[PDB]
Formats: C-alpha cells, structure tokens, sequence
RNA sequence: CCCCCACAUAGC
RNA sequence: GCUAUGUG
C-alpha cells in the first residue's frame, strides 16, 4: 500500500525531467496546484504559494515561472476574499498566510 | 527512455486508484484520458506534458 | 438530321445525340444472362443501341434517354405482337416502332428511360469497390441522395466511420419501392395478358418501367406465368440497405403524412406480414410462412426468416420480445413469458403452461427466475439517452458505472529487461501492449457498438445454395442430444450469469439440480421458449488498442441446455484433425507445420491470402447467425423431430441473439448479433466464416464473363452454378459435391473463429474464377455492412514464408533436426508487456512468477531462430530471468532451453 | 441441503419481486388484451411509476427533459430528485449552460408518473 | 462488487 | 483437484 508510493518516487527521480523534478520540489515547499494543469495556451491554472521565500523563488515579477513555463499573474486570494494587487505585496508588508493565484499559460 | 515514462505512468494511475480517485467521476475520466494517450503516445514531448499533467492530479490532493 | 427528327416522333421533346449519331453507341452496363452459352449476373458490353439525351427548355441535360435499339425483323415483329398485349399497362415504357432506310432496318424506340437499369444499382452495391464507384456516384448524384461534394471527405462508404451513408441510401429506397410496386403491375398485366416469360434486372429502367419484350412468349389470356426468382433474389440485400419499405410505416403508406400509431397491445402483425407480402412480392412461387413454427424443414425456415427479416422493420419495436401472461400460483398472481415474438421466426407460443399449480419446484422456479418477465415487469422504466439501443427497463434506482482498473507494474523484470540491454531508442523491440484504464462509462459505450447490426436481408436463393455447399465442410464429424451424465463441463467454478450470480457459482447449479432434472430442462427446452439475461462483463485484457472488451455471459439455463444440444458436435469438431476448422489442434509438437502442410496440399499456384471482420462481434446479421445454428442442429434427425429443432433454434435464438441483456443493472435488448459467452460460438463463427468465404467465392464465379474463361469445365461449371442458384428449387446433391472439390482443390481454407488463411490458385484468381480480397470486400459490404479495409487483409505471393498473420502470430521456416519445420512465433512486445504488466499484484508472488514466466518462455521459444537479434534475445532474457527467480527459491526440467525446443519438435 | 438453501432464496426474492409489482395498470392492460397476453417491452412502459433518464450532456438535457415536467411515452412526468454520476444530490438550478463543464456526467434524473 | 464460452499449454 | 498463461 504505502510502498507503492515509494517506487513511484524512485522511478520518477530516475526519470530526471526538469518539469517533474520541479513540481515536486516545490511541493515539498508547500506549493500545491489547486486544478490540474493544463498545456493548452491561454487556460486557467490555480496554485497556492504558503510563505514569502517560496513567493520569491516561484513567483518572478508579472510572469512566474511553473513546470519549466511562464504564465501571467491575473488575480489573487489571500483566503479571506481580499482581492490582492501585485503592487501591494512586498517585504516590506510580508504579514497580510498561504495566497491563491490565478494563471494563464503564456 | 521514453519506455519509462510509459511505464512511470501506469504505476502513477495505480497510486491515483488507490487513493480513491476513481469514486470522483470528473477527475477520473481526464485522468484515465492522459494515460491512455500517454500510453498511445509515441514522442516524449507530449508524453512528458501529459505526465507533468496527471502527476499535478497526483500533488494536488496530499496523499 | 432526319433520324434524329424521327426519333422525336409525336412525343415532342429536344433531343441531343448521347454518342455518335446514326450509329449504335458501346456502353458497359451489367446484365443478368442466362442461354446455353453464358450464364451469370456480370458486366457486359451493349452495342446495339443507339441513345439520345433528352434537353430541357433551358438545355441543362434531363435523365429521360431515348434508347433506339435496331434488331432483327423476327424480333421487331415479335415485340411489337407482344406489346400491343401489353401498351395498357402502366408499367410498361413506352415503345415507338418504325423503320429507316441507313443502306430499310426495323428499329425499336423506347421513350424516356434512365441512363441507368435496376440491374446497374444492383451491381454496384452487391459488387463494391473503392476508387471504382463512378456508376454508384452517378446514381447517388442524379437522384439528389447527396451533392458531388459530399464524396470528397474519404470514408464516405464505410457504414462505421460514416454512418451518414445509410442516410443517403434511403433516399433511393423510395425509389426502389416504386420499382417494385412497377414491377408487381407489371406481372399482373403478364399473367392477364397471357404471356410467359423471366424477368431480369437489366430489363427495368430506374424509374420503373420495363421495356424488353423479345424472350417473351404468348399462350392463353389469364394463364400466363411470369419468373421473378432471380429478379426478386438478386435485388434482396438493396431492400434492407435503401430500407425499401420505410414508407409502410405511414398511415395511407405516404412519406408526407405522419406515423401509424400502432396499439401497444398488438403482437400478432401476422395479416399484415401477408398483406405486405400479396403486396410487394405477390407472385414469388414459394409458399411464405409467416410464422416460423409452419415451417416444413430448415430451409423453410431460412425462407420465411429472410421475410420476416425485411417485414419485421415496419412493425414497432415495442411488439417485439417475449410475450408475457398472468399465470396464478397459490392465487398469486404472476407475469411469465409464455411466448416469444421474434423478428426472424414470428410468433412463437409455448406448449407446456401451466396457468394453476399449488407447488412450484426447483426446475419451474429455475425457469421463472432465468425469465426476464418478472426482472421487467418489477422494475422502473429506463429511457438511456447514451445508447441508441432500445431500453426496457432499469433494476435499480441506481446506475452501476464501473471502472477498469490500470495494470499493476511489474518492477523488478523492467530492472532485469534495462540490465540486459532491452528497450534503447531506435531498437526494434519495445512495449506497445499494457493494459488501458477505462472510465465509468465504458460499458455502455462498448455496448453502444451494437448500432452497427443492420437488418440484413440475404440473397434467398444464393444462401439456400451456400447453406449446402457450407454443411458439406461438416459432414466428416458426429452429433446429437447427449444425456445429463454424458456432459464434461470445464470449470464449475464460472459465474451462472444473472440472477443466479448472487447466490452461487454454476457449481451450485451443476450440483443442485440431478440428472432427471437437467434433463427435464432440456426437454422442456425443446417444448417452450425459455428467454434468458446475459450480463455485460468488461474484460481485463492487454492490447495495443484503446478500445474496452466486453464479453456476455450467458446464464446457466441457457447454457446447461445448449451444452446438452451441442456438445458432441463441438467435442467431435475439436478432436478431428487434418480438417477446414482447426478448433482444438495444438500448434505445439509440429501442429503448426502439420496445419500448414494440410493447407498447402495440392493448388497449383499458390498465393496465400487472410483477411479479418471489421466488428465481428456486433455486425454479424441475424440470418448468418441463424444459419449457423440451423447447420450445427443439421446432426439431428435422430434424437429430435422437426418440432424439437425449431424450439432449440427458437431458444437459442431468444437466449443469445435477441437477448434482453442487462448492461450494468439496467435491461436493454440487444439487437442481434454473436455472443461471447454462448455455448457454441467459436464453431457458430467458423460456419460463418466458411459461409462468406463460399459466397465470394459464388460471387466470384458469377460475376465473370464466361465467354472469356478459357476453361470449358469451368464454364460448364458457371452455367450450373446460375441453374443451382436461380432456377431449380431442389437441392441439387451431386452438383454440391462437384462445388465442394472444385473449392477444395482450388480455394483450400484455414478456418479458425474469424481468423482464416486460405491458399489459392493464382491463374484461377487473377482469371476471376476464385475469390480475392476483391469478392471479399464486395461480400462484406452487400452481407455484413462493413467495409473490410484492404490495407489489413493481406497477400502472400512466396511459398516458404508462410501465412503473414494467424492467431496473431509470425511464421517463420526453420530446420529443425534435419528438415525444414514452420514455427509460430509472436510479437515480442506482446510477450514483453505481459512480462511487465500483470493484472492483479497478488501475481507478482515469485511461486507465481515461476510458472508464469516459465508459461511466457514456452511461448516466446521461436524467436531464438528469428534472423532479428533482439528478437532472439527476448527469450534469453525470459530464460535468465526464470534462472535468477528458480535460483533465488534434466530436459524435463525448466531451467534449460531443451525443454523449450522439445515443445515444438513433432515427436512427443 | 444447499439445494433448498438457494431454492428458499429464489422462493423470497420471487415473493419480494411480486410485492414490488402493484396490480392495478397490471391488471388493467392484462385483462384488457385478447388472448391475454401482452408484450413485456410494454409492461414498465405502461405500468411502472417511477422514470429514470440517463442524460450524458446539456444538449441532450434541453430536449428531453427540461423543467419540472416532461412528456414521454405519452403521459407527464414530474422531476422528483436529480442526481450526477458521484450519486450526489444535484438541484434543478445548477443545470445551466455556463455551469455545465462543471457537473459531473452523466445526470440521473428520476420521475414519477402524474 | 463484477469477472463468459471454447481450445491449447505448464507445475502439483 | 487447484493455479497460471496463450488464442478467438
Ligand atoms: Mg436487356
Ligand atoms: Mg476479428
Ligand atoms: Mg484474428
Ligand atoms: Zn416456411
Ligand atoms: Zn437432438
């Protein structure tokens, strides 16, 4: 049951893509896509960023970069219906945690 | 190397199964529509993409 | 200019010279002949006409042609005596004679016919072949069925990519059904005129009129006797494929007026199938039995089936199935089936009722619980919007949508396979068999592939003949009813099928009941109509394909009989070698050389050919299927009477032909078509795969010019062939036998199920004297309602490389000891992927995987002989794999590749 | 024995099968007919209450059954429940065109007869 | 939970 | 007698 799971992960570091090593990767941060991704230009992608070092590694100015792709920062959810800007967060202000993003495939 | 991939996704769909995907309806048709095109797949572009696909099914719920 | 002005005549119409004028026009249109000479329905030449085009006002060109045909004296007198008997039909085009000085020369006139004859339609749908449609094209497009853009998407004649063609070919059937309706006025003025003659296909224009009156003679007025057999015979597989009878579904038989609404208490319909057939088919010589039950022997039954088959479409679908009644038990009121309604066989009604009885045993209980009458009446109505197949009723309140489950992984030999070198890019070898993962509606859409059955009418009087020609591939082996105790029944440990799944394997059924009650169901069998549910089951396979597999299993009350009816035919079948069906004979110990060292016995240039059915399963018509269990119930004039024949065709018929079939708790009717879970149905397939080979091969032989064959013996041969199918009504037993050794000895076949590979003569074929790919897919696409696909079938012209594919697998020659042996070997990556995939984990257990894997070496053995390296690596692999696994945990003994190349020498 | 084991339950799933029939349309198309025998594709089609569609897409929806009322076989039927493929409960409101790719189909929707 | 028929083959 | 695998 649970070694299946194991074996899965083996053969998936054996595989060595840099797409799949970098979506588990920063699911070992705490980076979870919400939907699932789609590889259709221009289609919706859902992803929660948990702490602002994540937010500095994933997230690259108007456009940040997932699975070895760039897609275009629309709108965010911080969770509690705020409707974040991309001019509000800094680190200056990093106490607002985990904030929902909306995407599109560039 | 492309046999890999082929063979990394049955064992990926296996796991989905056994997390008890398959009672949702709407996730288990797309997910059993990117293994079988991954398995009738015969370039690792698109094997590749749709294997990053099913395997963000994988890491969306925990598991 | 003046032949021209008199063709015209009075009738006033413009006229334009089709080919060069005053002179006869060479066209090449197909006939139907029949002198002493030639015989046979093929494509002649016709230079004795010369043809005029008639213009409209606007001189854009009219399908009215005036046809001149300029003859003899004797025949120009002749058909002017016979047509002055017959100017008062008004079925009859019209004739002008006169004469014309060319040198005077008689000369007949015909007024506005068709560029086209029935028989020319006829041909090009009972004889098709792509890329050479332009006289299909023409007809399609001159009577508004599609534009002439519509040909120019591909895929346009096949009934399974472009189910849009049966759509187009109904918009001739009206067409066709005024011919018909021509055609029986037509016979009425003959027979009051007192004229005698044939009527052939060629003679009918395509608007219906006829117009060739030259082979016709005079009697007394009222005592003519017209011949219709081989126009009506001939022109059968178009009524069901234009569906010619669609306007009888309307209130006064019009197609702008609405449906008839039909009582839904009504099953009977039996004066309307002979009201429809003094209709359309009023002077057919044979007597038509509208049910069944009348009928005299089994190619009566074929007869009247193949009638009921075309009458059956007009009636609704709701009248069909069993006939259910209220039978008191205690005074309890029930609802059983005492009856069946069948769209091939009529009405049929059961003999033993019993309408009040205190008990209820075991068998009659058995009996109410395999009925679908209580399962139906209980449950709430169902209208699946899924499927085009008509839905009776739903068992639940739920919806089963199961799933099918991905592959498990084997891990440790896809290690073992990437340390030996296996599965680089570029190589040869690779994984292309793992096992697809299905959604949750699966089975509905596997079982939505049932809207390939058509009703299919067959040519009567060529299957009469084929039926004959096909019982003599079975006359070497035995048969009969069998007792209770006499059965050897496989595994007990089988599912009984639905409702006996829930309470017991078949064991319990096998088990439970003794023999005097087995054989007390049997007897009832052949007294009453048992209707039985067979489950959809989806199979858990490993392909290359995407595609689900569903098997239907059947359930025990239909299966312990059938069992009993047919199991020494089929245990006969299967333990006699050396002959066409190849059930039950290894391809170990030199089987395979000695299968195809028994095909390649005597034909003089042989070529190899194999073909496949596109659907076997789902578009498999209903008269084949019934003609293959009327020839396996032939070994039967011992044990059973005619009565009892006709009730076990009649239950086999309800049971796995037009089943109720519950396809995940919920019923539907399954609208024809083989079953996999039947008792007989690998040997009910070879007698249908023996039947299509036969009719292309009559297909073959007719449709040849005989004046062109060269052989005098063969000609003979086709002048009898026509005479057996189309004129006497005999069985004529000596000229079946002469058939049977011209196809043994030019057209030797290998039948298994559906895969077959015969050796042919190839001057014979090339000659048009045998059957090619070209017969084949003709006769599947008039018979079948498929487009067998040439670019799988195929052709072997070298002899020492043996058939191309068999059972799905290669064939290579080898010397073996000291002689050249022919060896099967398969796709490596089939074995490959069942090496890697397996089905459940629990068979990853290495006790398991010894024998699995020793299992899997002993099939991949010879691919050690392949020239391809890799080839012969996959078993070297399979060996050190068993070898690690054995030594983890002598020739007998497994390890050692002599105990694999000991199963394929031919010494035991 | 086993044999009256599996003989007492196919005596009680035939006891429950007819109590789950009720006699009154039964009878009335039974002793209605001629020979007293009826089509069994014309029993639930004119006996049974309870409807079930099976509606794999929206298109299909609007045509069949859209509403609270439908006619088919020649009677009216009203909507009692509505339920997707996850053999959850669906509402008549979240059926819509833009709501669509959201459901989870095929919709099972169940009827019953006026 | 469901998992057909037939034939061939291997180990006990 | 059980299990497994191939073929349709
Ligand atoms: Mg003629
Ligand atoms: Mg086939
Ligand atoms: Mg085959
Ligand atoms: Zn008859
Ligand atoms: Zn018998």
């Amino acid at each position: 049951t649970s070694a299946m799971q194991t074996m899965l992960f083996t053969m998936l570091r054996k595989l060595d893509n840099d797409a799949l090593n970098n979506i588990i990767n920063n699911a070992r941060d705490g980076c979870v896509p919400l939907n699932i991704i789609p590889l259709t230009t221009a289609a919706k992608l859902m992803v929660v960023i948990p702490d602002y070092n994540t937010y500095k590694n994933t997230c690259d100015g108007t456009t940040f970069t997932y699975a070895s792709a760039l897609w275009e920062i629309q709108q965010v959810v911080d969770a509690d219906s705020k409707i974040v800007q991309l001019s509000e967060i800094s680190m200056d202000n990093s106490p607002n945690w985990p904030l929902i993003v909306t995407a599109l495939r560039a | 190397k492309m046999s890999d991939v082929k063979c990394t996704s049955v064992v990926l769909l296996s796991v989905l199964q056994q997390l008890r995907v398959e009672s949702s309806s709407k996730l288990w048709a797309q997910c059993v529509q990117l293994h079988n095109d991954i398995l009738l797949a015969k370039d690792t572009t698109e094997a590749f993409e749709k294997m990053v696909s099913l395997l963000s099914v994988l890491l969306s719920m925990q598991g | 200019q003046s032949f021209l002005n008199r063709v015209c005549g009075v009738s006033a119409a413009r006229l334009t010279p089709c080919g060069t004028g005053t002179s006869t026009d060479v066209v090449y249109r197909a006939f139907d002949i029949y002198n002493d000479k030639v015989a046979g329905f093929a494509k002649f030449l016709k230079t004795n006409c010369c043809r005029f085009q008639e213009k409209d006002e606007d001189d854009n060109l009219i399908d009215s042609y005036f046809v001149v045909k300029r003859h003899t004296f004797s025949n120009y007198q002749h058909e002017e005596t016979i047509y002055n008997l017959l100017k008062d039909c008004p079925a009859v085009a019209k004739h002008d004679f006169f004469k014309f000085r060319i040198d005077m020369v008689p000369h007949i006139s015909r007024q506005r016919l068709t560029k086209y004859t029935m028989a020319d339609l006829v041909y090009a749908l009972r004889h098709f072949d792509e890329g050479n449609c332009d006289t299909l094209k023409e007809i399609l497009v001159t009577y508004n069925c599609c534009d002439d853009d519509y040909f120019n998407k591909k895929d346009w004649y096949d009934f399974v990519e472009n189910p849009d063609i049966l759509r187009v070919y109904a918009n001739l059937g009206e067409r066709v059904r005024q011919a018909l309706l021509k055609t029986v006025q037509f016979c009425d003025a003959m027979r009051n005129a007192g004229i005698v003659g044939v009527l052939t296909l060629d003679n009918q224009d395509l608007n219906g009129n006829w117009y060739d009156f030259g082979d016709f003679i005079q009697t007394t007025p009222g005592s003519g006797v017209p011949v219709v057999d081989s126009y009506y015979s001939l022109l059968m597989p178009i009524l069901t494929l234009t569906r010619a009878l669609t306007a009888e579904s309307h209130v006064d038989t019009d197609l702008t007026k609405p449906y008839i609404k039909w009582d839904l208490l009504k099953y009977d319909f039996t004066e309307e199938r002979l009201k429809l057939f003094d209709r359309y088919f009023k002077y057919w010589d044979q007597t038509y039995h509208p049910n069944c039950v009348n009928c005299l022997d089994d190619r009566c039954i074929l007869h009247c089936a193949n009638f009921n088959v075309l009458f059956s479409t007009v009636f609704p679908p709701t009248s069909f199935g069993p006939l259910v009644r209220k039978i008191f038990v205690d005074g309890v009121p029930f609802v059983v089936s005492t009856g069946y309604h069948f769209r091939e066989l009529g009405v049929v009604h059961n003999q033993d009722v019993n309408l009040h009885s205190s008990r209820l045993s075991f068998k009659e209980l058995l009996v109410y619980a395999a009925d679908p009458a209580m399962h139906a009446a209980s449950g709430n109505l169902l209208l699946d919007k899924r499927t085009t197949c008509f839905s009776v009723a739903a068992l639940t309140n739920n919806v089963a949508f199961q799933t099918v489950k991905p592959g498990n992984f084997n891990k440790d030999f896809y290690d073992f396979a990437v340390s030996k070198g296996f599965f680089k890019e570029g190589s040869s070898v690779e994984l292309k068999h793992f096992f697809f993962a299905q959604d949750g509606n699966a089975a509905i859409s596997d079982y939505d592939y049932y809207r390939y059955n058509l009703p299919t009418m067959c040519d009567i009087r060529q299957l009469l003949f084929v039926v004959e020609v096909v019982d003599k591939y079975f006359d070497c082996y035995d048969g009969g009813c069998i007792n209770a105790n006499q059965v050897i029944v496989n595994n007990l440990d089988k599912s009984a099928g639905f409702p006996f799944n829930k309470w017991g394997k078949a064991r319990l059924y096998y088990d439970s009941m003794s023999y005097e009650d087995q054989d007390a169901l049997f007897a009832y069998t052949k007294r009453n109509v048992i209707p039985t549910i067979t489950q959809m089951n989806l199979k858990y396979a490993i392909s290359a394909k995407n595609r689900a597999r569903t098997v239907a299993g059947v359930s025990i009350c239909s299966t312990m009989t059938n069992r009993q009816f047919h199991q020494k035919l089929l245990k006969s079948i299967a333990a006699t070698r050396g002959a066409t069906v190849v059930i039950g004979t290894s391809k170990f110990y030199g089987g395979w050389h000695n299968m195809l060292k028994t095909v390649y016995s005597d034909v003089e240039n042989p070529h190899l050919m194999g073909w496949d059915y596109p659907k076997c399963d789902r578009a498999m018509p209903n008269m084949l299927r019934i003609m293959a269990s009327l020839v396996l119930a032939r070994k039967h004039t011992t044990c059973c009477s005619l009565s009892h024949r006709f009730y076990r065709l009649a239950n086999e018929c309800a049971q796995v032909l037009s089943e109720m079939v519950m396809c995940g708790g919920s019923l539907y009717v399954k609208p024809g078509g083989t079953s996999s879970g039947d008792a007989t149905t690998a040997y009910a397939n070879s007698v249908f795969n023996i039947c299509q080979a036969v009719t292309a091969n009559v297909n073959a032989l007719l449709s040849t010019d005989g004046n062109k064959i060269a052989d005098k013996y063969v000609r003979n041969l086709q002048h009898r062939l026509y005479e057996c199918l189309y004129r006497n009504r005999d069985v004529d037993t000596d000229f079946v036998n002469e058939f049977y050794a011209y196809l043994r000895k030019h057209f030797s076949m290998m039948i298994l199920s559906d895969d077959a590979v015969v050796c042919f003569n190839s001057t014979y074929a090339s000659q048009g004297l045998v059957a090619s790919i070209k017969n084949f897919k003709s006769v599947l696409y008039y018979q079948n309602n498929v487009f067998m696909s040439e670019a799988k079938c195929w052709t072997e012209t070298d002899l020492t490389k043996g058939p191309h594919e068999f059972c799905s697998q290669h064939t290579m020659l080898v010397k073996q000891g000291d002689d050249y042996v022919y060896l099967p070997y398969p796709d490596p990556s089939r074995i490959l992927g069942a090496g890697c995939f397996v089905d459940d984990i629990v068979k990853t257990d290495g006790t398991l995987m010894i024998e699995r894997f020793v299992s899997l070496a002993i099939d991949a053995y010879p691919l050690t002989k392949h020239p391809n390296q890799e080839y012969a690596d996959v078993f070297h692999l399979y060996l050190q794999y068993i070898r690690k696994l054995h030594d983890e945990l002598n020739t007998s003994r497994y390890w050692e590749p002599e105990f694999y190349e000991a199963m394929y020498t031919p010494h035991t």
